[PDB]
């Protein structure tokens, strides 16, 4: 049976303490207390006894060191922690209840107090260390723990004889906060592990986030793997939110087995990669490296502590498991140390002890041990500083006591392995931390570096693959300190941080603080990123309109050509050929050309509704007396043409004198009656619409129906259509210009006007509708002249020159 | 006043002072008044015979001076009389010299007094401490708990916001573990509740002796415009009294008026920021407590005048506060009182006593922890029994801060029983609305119906508003989230979550419009018809054969089919009527101009064009060349149906009306419009270059008079044609059809009684042009 709890203590002179997990207790007596005793950790741990010959190791090594301590050993009173304080807490006990005996008296001072051990190698287990701290604290016997990481333990007014190593979690998570600053990741989703170790890294790390200026998207935590298994659907959500929240960095502060279901789950649910700040207690562990798919997870990076390794430790701890197989020498430390503390220590049992070097030969090059191994050289040379010992020998005149220690071992700086190692006011000495990478090359993640950490970060991005493609660094910021124009979302866990977005047509701004953006009246015109309503500018049918003067221009040449010809008509009154291509009946055929001038002439400018109503129908007007005439002019051709002779005499006798004046002002009567109509039931109004177009408001004649205006010109251009039909059959007359083509051309090119522009007026847009229309009645008439009257004058200003 | 002989003692560990020597700290008067509840509980259960005959109990109370005297007490306890503890791996033998302590008020104290406790296994009854860690007995066999968890805490603020429907909230947590404990188990509890927190921020520590150093000026400076900035309105708070009142004085002075601050136990209810006294302007402060029954006999027992085991002036700091403490009714005094009861019926219980002598048998700690686990007593009308986990069944309760100095400075608003974990019996609370209304606290505004809601920010309480486009209906019945499409004749407009009716429209037979041109045409047919029987009826004169014989019959007779396809544009736009328009009535109208186009061809042929080419003509009428070529245009038409049919559509569509959508025009085809250009353009061009070809023969003849007629026909098919075209580019959205079935008629009418209709009006009136010898003449001529 290998010899290990006889060696699991030593007689020195200033008897150190350890609390160590030797070995594990077994999850039964945790949950069975109804006996007050505790539980027995028969199950054998690796790690435990490696750390525990760490401290043997550094222990022999100052009592055979000659320069530290001269004539002083220090000895052990290694007892287990089982992870347990329940069965952690009896050693701490132990450790200071009197020299030499086993009653710890509860005297209301400790500077009378003398303990037995001089200081505690302080416990792993953070939960261990505080509680232990806590007991350790009022009698103020230095403890130094060599794995305590969680940030109050440094909090030196509850925690005044907390002496660890291995930095805090303050340390490795400020490094995280500086990479993010460094890297542009205002915009990060911090997760954390359900036990205290997550929350407290979570803590931290928003007070970080608050300082340094990253804001934190989301603050939750994922459940640990437990029974329950509603942790999983807790960790979806939790997930859900690293997607919802749109964040390609997330902090994972979580437990090996946090993490290790954390991206069990992400691999299995396809989960968008994203950047992973990992931390030391997964950023290495096999037990999330060797997830299939994990590969393609985005790139895990993290802040891993730096150290020299104990070396020359494998070698040592070969020789002592051997050393520990030979009786000789197990029966000789037997029997030196007899009826002494010898068995009270863990794991005391044969088989408790009885192990294989291979039951412990797997984690030999731990950095743990390191810490362990510090440790002791710390307390040790606070020992040597507090007896005020030099080089060979000190006089050593009273037992010193351990709050001597505290008192002497606050910035102290010794050198373990040739590190020149020192702590600070808090307690926590502070070593450097390094960049590791998880690339990928094989589904074995190697990590190398990326940079170092001596309290600011020395990172260097051009190392890292950043997934994603052409190694692009994965950009998750967030909109802060941004331009007034848009509109303000408060986001984040805290209220760090904002999305801002530009305002929409139509909507301004009140004030920059409300966050909507306010939507005015069309009065206003309101563009994009506006926080004020823009009024416009009207828009209607001016007199200034290019459009609108060109057709003024057109209406004055309109009507000095009508003037022309009624000029003449007025002067050749005589001559038969102006008589027979209508008489008197053409001069108010002319007037009315003139007429219709002064009628559409009320559409430019200001339109009124009054306007809209009185304009068109006497519009059509004095044109449909007009055309009545050349309609009258056109029949009378027709029963000329015709050979009926009785009913032609009759006709022209009928149409010559009463009837001629009679139909003219029954087609008068005709047309302001379908004007009333129409009016009646749909009158036309001026309207004005804002959102036609943006910049303007279109002041315009709204027409409620522009079949109703059709009908009204459509009366005249059927009257018009009658005796174009009475008129084309017409053959040219023998030997003469046909008087009947030229009401042909007339009436022609009226239609192929009106009938072509009802279409081209209802096609362009609705301001410019009156515009054209305009030009309708100007080319309509203008149709009429260029196409009736155009001959009349050509005779009449040549007739007395052809002969 | 800290210590009392007896058999079986009682550990203490109440927290005097607050903020080795211990006096030196701020007295609290909460801790004397909890010290003098123990002290009540301890004497009326000596007193009493039926409790414990005999058997005097015992106390003694050491100050634990909050989180920084905790371990010495313990260990005083659980020690000899000479103050040695020996260490033992079995302690079932030993006899500790208190059988069981209460008082670590302190979570974090608790549990450290708690470790210890549970080496030994000594009973525990923490009177106050909340942390819902001490509900795990792994960690702590031995803390029985006569106060409710944070969790039952937590519940009772959830359900009291929801009564009230506040929805959008904020939470402000001290920087210490109780104020990140209870964070997250808000949020925990909201994010599940339909709640959503505006924004969770720390809290930074200021102590009552601290000289509010600047960077916790700015920061709190932050906190406070932050606060004021959102919109959330009930902001929960988790910090201890201590920073609460430097916190409450900043805010105070930063005017930030409209806010229900909801408190925690740790400072729901305490004297100290109640006699503040000026926190009417910040709205209304809400928290939670513990209710019970008052202890009968106490306020008068109050009202009587190891390290640091003493204090000082707490006396004099308790008659100070005596008015608060007695108008305010301290309740925690009924927890520590139940504690101290309830160790006293477990010793009584164990001691097996026969309720009139009891054997005094040396009591163990861990039996008195074993029979305490289930004591189950009344107390004051309140159950007393502890649940597997370590906690009573006691009435929470919602406080109300009630500045008012008249009496009952907390008032008691809500009542929050855990067993059934309801908070209920909400009795009237005023407000700081000016109205004694419920104040709002939402994120955004309700939808108003007819609306989707699409979320704003990572929260998924609230959205923007957005009027869903017309055809699209707010779906929420099945989900309100998100706007659905409403199909089909249904049909939405904007807003309005339920639909509207899409009513398809034909052409029917009770228009006036369309009654008008049935008329029209039925007048037309009558007239076809007439024309035919005087056609029949007069074969032997040569107009009437000229125009072609039987075969002008055919004509009339295709004619015919027209006219009664004229209602076959009327009905509904189905597959069977369309077909018929689409294959037939274009057959009639394309041989009914095109045979007449022909005749007026070979008229002015054998006039003008015949002799330009003589032999090439007679050739061409040897077959019939008139005949051939109309031939050839039934045979061009029948091509241009069926390639119409393929490349175009034969089903209707119901096509919205852009006027409305209840009206939803059945347009026999997708495009009929262009389909019937490509269908009459045809039409057009045959019939203008008929007319041209008459005008170059306008020389009609006498007895024939082709012109006359086919130049009508011709010229009026072309305008009606253009009128079409008219009406259609103005698109009168409605009446389409029924203008279409006008124009229709309008053509037909056009050929019959533009080129027929004159051969009988002239047969008639004189029937000297059919006389034939003068047809001779005339073709001569």
């Amino acid at each position: 049976p290998l010899c290990l709890s006889q060696q699991l203590r030593m007689k020195g002179d200033y008897v150190l303490g350890g609390l160590f997990p030797l070995g594990e207790a077994e999850e039964a007596g945790l949950r069975s207390r109804t006996r007050p005793s505790s539980p027995v950790c028969t199950r054998f741990s690796s790690n435990g006894l490696l750390w525990a010959l760490a401290m043997k190791m550094a222990v022999e090594e100052i009592n055979n060191k000659s320069d530290l301590l001269p004539g002083l050993r220090l000895g052990y009173d290694l007892f287990d922690t089982c992870s347990e304080p329940v069965v952690a807490m009896k050693p701490s006990l132990m450790f200071l209840a009197k020299a030499g005996s086993r009653d710890i008296a509860a005297y209301c001072n400790y500077t009378q107090y003398q303990p037995r051990v001089l200081a505690v190698i302080g416990p792993h287990s953070s939960e261990l260390a505080m509680v232990t701290g806590k007991f350790f604290s009022f009698f103020l016997m230095p403890q130094v723990s060599y794995g305590a990481s969680m940030e109050l333990l440094s909090a030196r007014e509850t925690f005044p004889s907390f002496f660890r190593t291995v930095p805090s979690d303050r340390v490795q998570l400020t490094a995280a906060a500086e990479l993010l600053q460094e890297f542009g990741w205002n915009w990060v989703a911090a997760l954390g592990s359900d036990d205290e170790y997550g929350r407290q890294g979570l803590s931290i790390f928003s007070a970080l986030a608050a300082a340094r200026g990253i804001c934190i998207a989301h603050e939750g935590l994922v459940p640990l793997p437990r029974a329950d298994d509603s942790r999983l659907g807790k960790v979806q959500d939790v997930l859900h939110q690293v997607n919802q929240s749109s964040v390609q960095v997330v902090l994972l502060f979580a437990s090996v087995h946090a993490a290790h279901a954390l991206f069990n789950y992400s691999i299995s649910s396809r989960l968008s990669p994203k950047v992973w700040v990992a931390s030391e207690a997964w950023l290495t562990s096999d037990l999330v490296m060797g997830l299939p798919g994990m590969a393609q997870m985005g790139t895990v990076l993290g802040f891993l502590q730096r150290g020299a390794q104990l070396h020359e430790f494998p070698q040592y701890v070969k020789t002592h498991l051997a050393l520990a197989t030979d009786p000789a020498f197990c029966s000789a430390l037997g029997e030196r140390e007899q009826g002494l503390e010898e068995d009270v220590v863990g794991q005391r049992c044969p088989q408790c002890d009885c192990i294989t070097l291979q039951n412990v030969s797997a984690g030999l090059n731990h950095h743990q041990t390191f810490s362990v191994y510090a440790a002791v050289y710390s307390v040790a040379q606070a020992l040597h500083n507090t007896l005020q010992c030099n080089a060979s020998g000190c006089p050593a005149q009273d037992p010193v006591k351990p709050w001597q220690l505290l008192e002497n071992m606050y910035n102290l700086t010794f050198h373990v392995g040739g590190l020149p190692l020192r702590f600070d006011s808090s307690g926590n000495v502070d070593m450097e931390y390094d960049l590791k990478l998880w690339v990928w090359q094989g589904s074995v993640p190697r990590l190398h570096d990326v940079g170092r950490f001596n309290g600011s970060l020395r990172t260097e991005r051009l190392k890292i693959r950043w997934h994603t493609s052409d190694n692009q660094k994965p950009v998750s910021r967030c909109s802060r300190q941004c331009q007034e124009g848009q509109v303000r979302r408060v986001k984040g866990f805290h209220s760090c941080c904002y999305d801002c977005v530009d305002c929409e047509a139509g909507s301004y701004r009140q004030n920059p603080d409300d966050i909507a953006c306010t939507f005015c009246g069309q009065d206003e015109w309101s563009p994009e990123r506006s926080t004020r309503c823009f009024r416009r500018r009207s828009r209607f049918l001016a007199w200034g309109e290019p459009a609108v003067l060109l057709l003024l221009l057109l209406l004055s040449l309109a009507l000095g050509l009508v003037l022309a010809a009624l000029g003449l008509f007025v002067h050749h009154r005589d001559s038969p050929l102006v008589q027979a291509s209508g008489g008197p009946l053409a001069c108010f055929g002319l007037v009315c050309l003139g007429l219709v001038c002064l009628s559409v002439l009320l559409f430019p400018g200001q339109p009124s509704p009054a306007r809209c109503l009185a304009q068109q129908p006497l519009s059509h007007l004095p044109l449909t007396g007009c055309l009545s005439t050349l309609f009258l002019q056109a029949a009378e051709i027709f029963v000329e043409s015709e050979l009926p002779l009785s009913w032609a005499d009759r006709l022209s006798g009928c149409l010559r004198g009463p009837w001629a004046w009679l139909v003219v002002l029954l087609a008068m009567l005709v047309e302001v009656a379908l004007c009333t109509w129409y009016l009646v039931a749909f009158p036309p109004e001026v309207v004005t619409d804002w959102h036609m177009l943006p910049t303007e408001a279109l002041v315009h004649c709204r027409t409620r129906s522009w079949v109703s205006f059709g009908l009204a010109h459509a009366t005249n251009a059927t009257l018009a259509f009658l005796c174009f039909l009475g008129t084309f059959l017409v053959r040219s007359q023998p030997g003469c210009y046909n008087r009947a083509r030229g009401l042909t051309f007339a009436m022609l090119a009226y239609f192929i006007t009106w009938v072509s522009f009802v279409p081209l007026l209802a096609n362009v847009q609705v301001v410019l509708r009156p515009a054209v229309q305009m030009g309708a009645l100007l080319l309509c008439v203008l149709g009429i002249l260029a196409a009736f009257h155009l001959p009349r004058c050509y005779l009449l200003m040549r007739q007395p020159g052809l002969n | 006043d800290f210590y009392l002989p007896g058999d079986y003692l009682l550990g203490g560990l109440f927290s005097l002072h607050a903020n080795p020597m211990c006096k030196e700290y701020e007295v609290k008067v909460i801790g004397y008044n909890l010290m003098q509840a123990m002290r009540f509980a301890v004497e009326e259960i000596n007193n009493d015979s039926s409790l414990l005959p005999g058997v005097l109990l015992g106390y003694e109370i050491v100050d634990v001076c909050y989180i920084s005297n905790n371990v010495q007490p313990v260990l005083y306890f659980l020690a000899h009389e000479d103050n040695l503890l020996p260490i033992q791996e079995d302690y079932s033998n030993y006899i500790s010299r208190v059988v069981a302590v209460i008082g670590p008020d302190n979570s974090e104290s608790v549990m450290t007094v708690a470790n210890f406790l549970s080496l030994f296994l000594l009973p525990q009854i923490t009177y106050s401490a909340i942390s819902d860690e001490l509900r795990d007995k792994v960690r702590f066999p031995a803390l029985l708990r006569t106060t409710p968890s944070a969790d039952h805490h937590i519940e009772a603020m959830v359900q009291l916001m929801l009564h009230f429907r506040w929805n959008w909230i904020i939470v402000l947590v001290s920087s210490d573990t109780y104020g990140r404990d209870n964070g997250q188990l808000l949020g925990e509890r909201v994010a599940r509740r339909d709640i959503c927190i505006a924004f969770q921020e720390t809290l930074p520590t200021l102590q009552p002796n601290q000289n509010m150093t600047s960077e916790e000026r700015q920061r709190l400076v932050t906190i406070v415009d932050k606060l004021q900035q959102s919109t959330a309105r009930v902001v929960v708070v988790f910090s201890p009294d201590l920073t609460l009142y430097h916190f409450f004085n900043e805010v105070l002075r930063q005017n930030f008026t409209g806010a229900v601050w909801i408190a925690s136990e740790s400072w729901a209810i305490d004297p100290v920021l109640h006699n503040l006294t000026e926190l009417r302007h910040l709205g209304t402060f809400l928290g939670i407590t513990i209710q019970s029954v008052p202890i009968p006999g106490f306020s008068e027992f109050r009202e009587w005048g190891t390290c640091n085991q003493e204090c000082d002036n707490c006396l004099n700091a308790t008659l100070s506060f005596n008015t608060i403490l007695r108008l305010s009714g301290e309740r925690v005094v009924y927890s520590v009182y139940s504690a101290v009861y309830a160790v006293a019926h477990a010793l009584h219980s164990l001691l097996g006593c026969d309720k009139s002598t009891c054997t005094k048998r040396v009591v163990y700690p861990w039996q008195l922890l074993e029979e305490i686990w289930k004591v189950n007593f009344t107390l004051l009308d309140h159950q007393i029994f502890f649940d597997p986990q370590g906690d009573v069944a006691l009435h929470l309760e919602i406080v109300q801060w009630q500045w008012d100095r008249s009496q009952n400075p907390f008032q008691s608003v809500a009542s929050y029983y855990p067993l059934q974990r309801q908070l209920k019996n909400i009795q009237d609370i005023s407000w700081h609305t000016i109205n004694n209304t419920i104040p709002m606290s939402m994120c955004s505004k309700r939808c108003q119906s007819g609306q989707k809601k699409k979320p704003v920010g990572i929260h998924v309480c609230c959205f923007e508003c957005i009027d869903c486009l017309p055809g699209t209906f707010l779906n929420h019945t099945e989900d309100e989230y998100e706007c659905q499409a409403c199909p089909n004749n249904e049909w939405s407009y904007q807003s309005e979550t339920s639909c509207f009716k899409r009513q398809l429209v034909f052409l029917e037979w009770h228009e006036a419009p369309t009654i008008a041109v049935a008329l029209l045409a039925a007048l037309g047919f009558l007239s076809t018809l007439a024309i035919l029987v005087i056609f029949w009826r007069h074969f032997q004169t040569p107009i009437v054969r000229s125009a072609g014989g039987p075969m002008c019959f055919l004509m009339l007779t295709l004619l015919l089919v027209a006219y009664m396809v004229v209602p076959v544009y009327v009905g509904p736009p189905k597959v069977s009527t369309c077909l018929c328009r689409q294959a037939l009535f274009p057959l009639c109208f394309t041989i009914c101009i095109s045979c007449i186009a022909v005749r007026s061809f070979q008229i002015v042929c054998a006039f003008k064009m015949a002799s330009r080419f003589p032999r090439a003509y007679s050739y061409w009428v040897r077959y019939q060349g008139p005949y051939v070529s109309m031939a050839f245009i039934t045979v061009l038409k029948m091509v241009i149906v069926v390639i119409g049919m393929l490349a175009t559509g034969l089903s209707p569509t119901t096509r919205t009306d852009p006027d409305d959508p209840k009206i939803t025009i059945v347009s026999c085809n997708p495009n009929y419009r262009n389909s019937l250009l490509f269908n009459t353009s045809l039409d057009l061009l045959l019939s203008v270059v008929g007319f041209s070809f008459a005008y170059m023969g306008k020389e009609l003849p006498t007895n024939y008079n082709e012109a006359k007629f086919i130049t009508l026909s011709m010229t009026f098919y072309f305008t009606s044609s253009v009128s079409l075209c008219t009406f259609m580019s103005a698109y009168s959205g409605v009446l389409v059809t029924i203008v279409d079935l006008l124009v229709t008629v309008l053509n037909l009418l056009a050929i019959s009684l533009g080129y027929f209709g004159p051969k009988c009006y002239m047969i008639l009136f004189y029937p000297e042009r059919n006389t034939p010898a003068y047809f001779n003449s005339m073709i001569q001529g």
